[PDB]
RNA sequence: GGCCGGGAACUCAAAGGAGACUGCCAGUGAUAAACUGGAGGAAGGUGGGGAUGACGUCAAGUCAUCAUGGCCCUUACGACCAGGGCUACACACGUGCUACAAUGGCGCAUACAAAGAGAAGCGACCUCGCGAGAGCAAGCGGACCUCAUAAAGUGCGUCGUAGUCCGGAUUGGAGUCUGCAACUCGACUCCAUGAAGUCGGAAUCGCUAGUAAUCGUGGAUCAGAAUGCCACGGUGAAUACGU
């Protein structure tokens, strides 16, 4: 908005591993408000990334989420007729973000049984950059590179 | 519909009317509003001519017609179609 | 003895009350508390244009106050007096043995 | 361009309406992407008078025109939305 | 896995294979899985034959299949040729139960008719 | 010699008395872990005592009336971080710093005349 | 929404925007000289990247 | 309301609780399962007799001020207009603006 | 079994008070007004939400709430009644509800609310019935009695991605209740039936926090007739770089 927002919320860390950054993935899976629901599925994928990585889950997640963080992103800008894509950094808070939810939408567009499932494989497929979602944050890389020129505007 | 226990419901007027039917034989048509009456077994038989909103029309009553109500077989509006 | 005092002003109530265990007092009783109790809150919503414009409304309320005082050994004198008082109009009392 | 008629204090005839149909089919050159359009019909007395509104790709365009007639009206009318939806048109196409 | 003169699935539980049957339902299903003492969470490929017959009795107490969509065609044949109000909502192919029709009512109607 | 507070979140309130001991829990006749199935609840009731190490040094007491859950859970938090500065006017400063001493204030917003809830606004197609 | 931007970052911003867009110094709105630097300061960095656009 | 519709009001009133207690009991034997066909069969004939009129369904609460038949109030007998009305000069005791 | 004697602490009820004022402390600022930050504090800078709508605009809306200038009708444009109509259906548009499933359907088991209504009205317990309900009849003008068991949640089981154990429209049969009376035209119940629908083109709307989303509860009108309206709590996010 055109004043500054103050006041930023306090997300309690997860009941189990005592993370802030799982407590915020929860939220993102959650759907209309069913937060036990969303906190059960977590697990249960975790369990599942923990149960054929062997590498602990508050460490093994974490890789998943460093082959999908994008550095770079792209923003529209309209100049004369035509609409300059300008390649900008990307806010750590934001990758974080961008991360955790393409990994989500990623889970979903996928035809395995449990929601549970999904988002262990997608996490597994993530962690040897594999998935819709790593595959999607390739293309943000891509599409950045490609229009360099306008990485100095400032318009 | 109704309630079994209340039995079935006619109007007295109409109900009348169907005993000098039936008893001192006639044959003309009946004319009624009582759209609500439903068909007895006395009314089997006779033609009764029941109002419609603006017209009273003829109904030929017959075994298959009996329970339901006269104004089930006097309809009420006008469409041939668009 | 137990009488409930019942009214729409609260300033008005708490006359009635003091009244009241001021007598219970005089004529001699001892009288177990003015304790008061939930106040009731009728409310009303009403469209305010004679015509049409459905979300325009007036929200109207009506609080009704309750008080709630006993009489602990109730001397003869007192059941006379207690019942014999002309009382502010506006309030109803339900004396009830 | 979907249409719709209305008539406030007017009968609406199968003139009046065939009229105001060929006379709205004009504005779609002026502009391709109409969606909805309302057309409304007054008389007040001794005015005569008309409206419409059209639902146009990001946007929404209204005028309304008075005559000595109805058909008067409705060829003032199409004057104004005329002048509009070029106006729209040309701050889209602006390159 | 042959009842009523029509195949039953034989890879699902009885309760919810039995209604495969026309005219019967779940309540109905539940009954015969009882009045015929048969498990409920027994899949059909997993019984005797003497359990199917037993069974094929059961389901032999109600009207259904063939029968059923015979008795249903006359009760509609009646009130169309007796051409009362509820007669004529059939023939015409329109709500018979009192619904609006100026909109909706597309099941009876079935999909739209446009103009001109 | 026993130590109280209330403690409100939304519609609920929670009275609770702690007293020295090795660190029993009871809520309305029950356990924790039998009244709050949630394991999020857990955590908050606890995270007040786990923050001054006195997790199995004392043992308290609690009623709940009103609110659901997560409501009950965080009013009984405060109840806590109240008697838990009281037992001890020190830790006041560590807790307050933790933010358990501030009584929530969120309460659900009503229902406005003209709204399907209190700021959801009917639609109205452009289209 | 609730509270104030820096009032200094967006005067030189704005200061920015009237350089790159060519207005004259002396249109700056500014007589607080706090400001004032940040407005010029602004208008005189982007007078410098004029010359590298098209 | 047109003159006439507020007094159809009061004959409809005055009838209903008149033959009160007649429908009652007449209406109490139809229901009666255990009681003679020939009685419960009587009194069927009997209720559709006495007025249509004297029926208390057959009335319909009007504004007694105005006479409107829509958006009336029981606690104040009165049209939504016409408590806005009287509300605003304090005419009816208690009811003021309410706020939460 | 707050069940009993007790207790007046605590929760709560509602009258009366206390409290937040940029008051206190830094830095900036024209020795201003203010600003940014800090302290304590339940709360911090209009703490949150409501009520409150300037002079005027649109010959905007209402002569069908009422009133009223004028005009018109007066064995009829007034009055009474029965039946019908406002519920019609080639179609177009708007606002909603329920869905299309597995963050889900079904069965058993088991937690935690708020606010509100009741007088000839709210109607327990008991008996009957698969059920809607029926009969009998305690208590309550109500912080006491009754409506009236919150639901999502939770555990255990099952279904295994199917137009399905998804959906529940449609229609036949059989009932109940309100009411002189439910054919046209009521709500609900049981048995059977089991449609379109596999997440919706162009366009387009709501919302910045106890908000959206989602889950239940009550009320006004009301003999009977909510998916609407007005209220009430439960769970409870996302994101604001910026102009
Ligand atoms: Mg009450
Ligand atoms: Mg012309
Ligand atoms: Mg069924
Ligand atoms: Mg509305
Ligand atoms: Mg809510
Ligand atoms: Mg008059
Ligand atoms: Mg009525
Ligand atoms: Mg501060
Ligand atoms: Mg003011
Ligand atoms: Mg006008
Ligand atoms: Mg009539
Ligand atoms: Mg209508
Ligand atoms: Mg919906
Ligand atoms: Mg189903
Ligand atoms: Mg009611
Ligand atoms: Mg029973
Ligand atoms: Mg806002
Ligand atoms: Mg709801």
């Amino acid at each position: 908005p055109r004043r500054r927002v103050i006041g930023q919320r306090k997300i309690l860390p997860d009941p189990k591993f005592g993370s802030e950054l799982l407590a915020k993935f929860v939220n993102i899976l959650m759907v209309d408000g069913k937060k036990s629901t969303a906190e059960s599925i977590v697990y249960s994928a975790l369990e599942t990334l923990a149960q054929r990585s062997g590498k602990s889950e508050l460490e093994a997640f974490e890789v998943a989420l460093e082959n999908v963080r994008p550095t770079v992103e792209v923003k529209s800008r309209r100049v004369g007729g035509s609409t300059y894509q300008v390649p900008v950094e990307v806010r750590p808070v934001r990758r974080n973000a961008l991360a955790m939810r393409w990994i989500v939408e990623a889970a979903r567009k996928r035809g395995d049984k449990s929601m549970a499932l999904r988002l262990a494989n997608e996490l597994s497929d993530a962690a040897e950059n594999k998935g819709t979602a790593v595959k999607k944050r390739e293309d943000v890389h891509r599409m950045a590179e490609a229009n360099k020129a306008f990485a100095h505007y400032r318009w | 519909p109704r309630s079994l226990k209340k039995g079935p419901f006619i109007d007295l007027h109409l109900l009348k009317k169907v005993e000098k039917a039936v008893e001192s034989g006639d044959k003309k048509p009946l004319r009624t509003w009582s759209r609500r009456s439903t068909i007895f077994p006395n009314m089997i038989g006779l033609t009764i001519a029941v109002h419609n909103g603006r017209q009273h029309v003829p109904v030929f009553v017959t075994d298959e017609m009996v329970g339901h109500k006269l104004g089930e077989f006097a309809p009420t509006r006008t469409y041939r179609g668009h | 003895i137990r009488i409930r005092l019942k009214a729409f002003d609260h300033r008005l109530i708490d006359q009635a009350t003091a009244e009241i265990v001021e007598t219970a007092k005089r004529t001699g009783a001892q009288v177990r508390g003015p304790i008061p109790l939930p106040t009731r809150k009728e409310r009303f919503t009403v469209l305010i244009s004679p015509h049409v414009n459905k979300d325009a409304r007036d929200q109207y309320e009506i609080r009704t106050h309750l008080r709630l005082v006993d009489i602990v050994e109730p001397t003869e004198k007192t059941v006379d007096a207690l019942m014999r008082l002309d009382l502010a109009a506006g309030v109803d009392v339900q004396i009830s043995l | 361009m979907q249409l719709n008629i209305t008539g406030n204090n007017v009968e609406i005839t199968e003139a009046l309406r065939e009229f105001v149909t060929a006379k709205f089919a004009k504005l779609e050159q002026y502009f391709d992407r109409i969606n909805q359009v309302y057309v409304v019909l007054k008389v007040e007395k001794v005015t005569h008078t008309s409206d419409a509104t059209l639902h146009v790709n990001g946007g929404e365009i209204h005028a309304s025109a008075e005559g000595q007639d109805m058909y008067a009206a409705i060829d003032g009318l199409i004057d104004k939305l005329a002048r509009q939806l070029t106006k729209h048109k040309d701050k889209l196409k602006q390159h | 896995a042959r009842i009523a003169g029509i195949n039953i699935p034989d890879h699902k539980h009885a309760v919810i294979a039995l209604t495969s049957i026309y005219g019967v339902g779940k309540t109905r299903s539940k009954a015969i899985l009882a009045a015929a003492g048969i498990a409920e969470d027994v899949k059909i490929s997993e019984l005797s034959e003497g359990q199917i017959d037993t069974l094929r009795d059961e389901v032999a107490k109600f009207v259904v299949e063939g029968d059923l969509r015979r008795e249903i065609s006359m009760s509609i044949k009646r009130l169309m040729d007796l051409g009362c109000y509820r007669g004529l909502r059939h023939r015409r192919g329109l709500p018979v139960r009192g619904q609006r029709t100026k909109t909706n009512a597309r099941t009876r109607k079935g999909p739209r008719k446009p103009i001109k | 010699n026993q130590y109280y507070g209330t403690g409100r979140r939304k519609s609920s309130a929670a009275r609770v008395f702690i007293k020295p001991g090795n660190g029993k829990i009871v809520i309305n006749q029950r356990s924790l872990e039998q009244y709050f199935g949630r394991e999020t609840a857990r955590m908050v009731v606890r995270q007040p005592l786990e923050l001054v190490d006195m997790v199995e040094k004392l043992d308290l007491y609690i009623t709940v009336k009103g609110g659901g859950i997560s409501g009950q859970a965080g009013a009984i938090r405060h109840g806590i971080t109240r008697a838990l500065m009281e037992y001890d006017e020190s830790l006041r400063s560590e807790l307050r710093k933790a933010g358990f001493v501030t009584r929530d204030a969120r309460q659900v917003e009503r229902k406005k005349v003209g709204l399907r809830k209190a700021r959801r606004r009917p639609q109205f197609s452009k289209r | 929404k609730r509270q104030k931007r820096d009032r200094l970052e967006r005067a030189h911003q704005r200061g920015y925007q009237a350089g790159i867009a060519g207005r004259s110094k002396e249109m700056c709105p500014y007589q607080t000289l706090n400001q004032r630097s940040q407005w010029l300061g602004g208008w005189r960095e982007a007078m410098a990247d004029r010359v590298v656009m098209a | 309301a047109k003159q006439s519709m507020k007094a159809r009001e009061v004959k409809r009133v005055a009838l209903a609780d008149k033959y009160f207690a007649k429908r009652a009991e007449l209406k109490a034997i139809i229901s009666d399962v255990n009681a003679s066909d020939e009685d419960r069969w009587n009194a069927v004939l009997k209720l559709q007799t006495l007025p249509r009129d004297s029926s208390p369904s057959r009335q319909r609460n009007r504004c007694r001020q105005t006479g409107r038949p829509h958006g009336f109030l029981r606690k104040f007998g009165l049209s939504r207009i016409k408590v806005r009305e009287a509300a605003m000069r304090g005419e009816i005791p208690g009811l003021k603006k309410a706020s939460w």
